C-alpha cells in the first residue's frame, strides 16, 4: 500500500494473508473471508501454483511477525478460478479458496458482506484498500497491515486513464487524480472495502495498475457486484 | 449481510 498508515488490530477482520510454502514460505497475496470455509481473492495469484497443498491461509493477523512455524493456519482444499480468466488486465480476475476446515468467527476474524445486486446504483464514498504490499515499486512486504482511503473512479474516467486497455464494467477503479495512494506489489487479491449504511461491503478485489499510485493511473479492481452470481454458484453448489 | 453464504 502506497501512502497508507498502519491498521489497528481487528480493524479489517475479513483480511487474510495467503502464503505459499514453495520453494520457501512467504506471503503470496491478500484475500477476504466471505464464508466460513471461503476466501475470495485474485485469480492471478495462482500463476504457476500447481496444487492447493502449498497454500496456507492466515486470518486474525495484524503483523506478518505473528507468523512462525507454530502459527495456526487454514489449509486449502480447492482453488476455484473463474473459467473465463486469462490475465488480470483482461478481467475475470477472481478466485475462491475452499478451506480444509471452518473459520470460527470472532472479533479477530469474520466475513465481509458481498455487495447487493440492488446496490449496483449506490455511490460509495468511504472506500479503503488494505494489505502488506510494497510502499513503492522497489520495496518489500510490510510487517504491519496498511490501509489507505481511496475514491472510486467512474468506468468512463478509468478508460480515459488506460488508453490501449479495455476497462469493462466487470472492473472498478479507484485512485486520486494526482496519485499518491494505491495498492502495490503484494496487495493483490486483498479487499477494496466500502462502508455504506454502517455496513462494510466487499466492492473490489485488488488486481492491477500501471505502476503504483501514479498521477492519473487509478488502481484496477475486480468489480465484485458483477460476480455475486458466480460466487453463489461456486459456494452454494448443491 | 443481504447476500448470504451457507
Ligand atoms: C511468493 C511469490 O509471489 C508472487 O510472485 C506474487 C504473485 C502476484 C503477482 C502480482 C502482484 N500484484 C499486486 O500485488 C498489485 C498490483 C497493483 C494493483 C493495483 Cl490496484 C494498482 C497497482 C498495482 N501495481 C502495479 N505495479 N505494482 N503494483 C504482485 N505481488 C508481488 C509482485 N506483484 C509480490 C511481491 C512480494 C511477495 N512476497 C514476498 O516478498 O514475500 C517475502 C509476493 C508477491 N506476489
Amino acid at each position: 500500500i502506497v501512502g497508507g498508515t498502519a491498521s489497528v488490530r481487528g480493524e479489517w477482520p475479513w483480511q487474510v494473508t495467503l502464503h505459499t510454502t514453495s520453494p520457501t514460505q512467504r506471503h503470496l497475496c491478500g484475500g477476504s473471508i466471505i464464508g466460513n470455509q471461503w476466501i475470495l481473492t485474485a485469480a492471478h495469484c495462482f500463476y504457476g501454483v500447481e496444487s492447493p497443498k502449498i497454500l496456507r491461509v492466515y486470518s486474525g493477523i495484524l503483523n506478518q511477525s505473528e507468523i512462525k512455524e507454530d502459527t495456526s493456519f487454514f489449509g486449502v482444499q480447492e482453488i476455484i478460478i473463474h473459467d473465463q480468466y486469462k490475465m488480470a488486465e483482461s478481467g475475470y480476475d477472481i478466485a475462491l479458496l475452499k478451506l480444509e476446515t471452518t473459520v470460527g468467527y470472532g472479533d479477530s476474524q469474520r466475513p465481509i458482506c458481498l455487495p447487493s445486486k440492488g446496490d449496483r446504483n449506490v455511490i460509495y464514498t468511504d472506500c479503503w484498500v488494505t494489505g502488506w504490499g510494497y510502499r513503492k515499486l522497489r520495496d518489500k512486504i510490510q510487517n504491519t497491515l496498511q490501509k489507505a482511503k481511496i475514491p472510486l473512479v467512474t468506468n468512463e474516467e478509468c478508460q480515459k486513464r488506460y488508453r490501449g486497455h479495455k476497462i469493462t464494467h466487470k472492473m472498478i477503479c479507484a485512485g486520486y487524480r494526482e496519485g499518491g495512494k494505491d495498492a502495490c506489489k503484494g496487495d493483490s487479491g486483498g479487499p477494496l472495502s466500502c462502508k455504506h449504511n454502517e455496513v462494510w461491503h466487499l466492492v473490489g478485489i485488488t488486481s492491477w495498475g500501471e505502476g503504483c499510485a501514479q498521477r492519473e493511473r487509478p488502481g484496477v479492481y475486480t468489480n465484485v457486484v458483477e460476480y455475486v452470481d458466480w460466487i453463489l454458484e461456486k459456494t452454494q453448489a448443491v | 449481510c443481504t447476500t448470504k453464504i451457507k
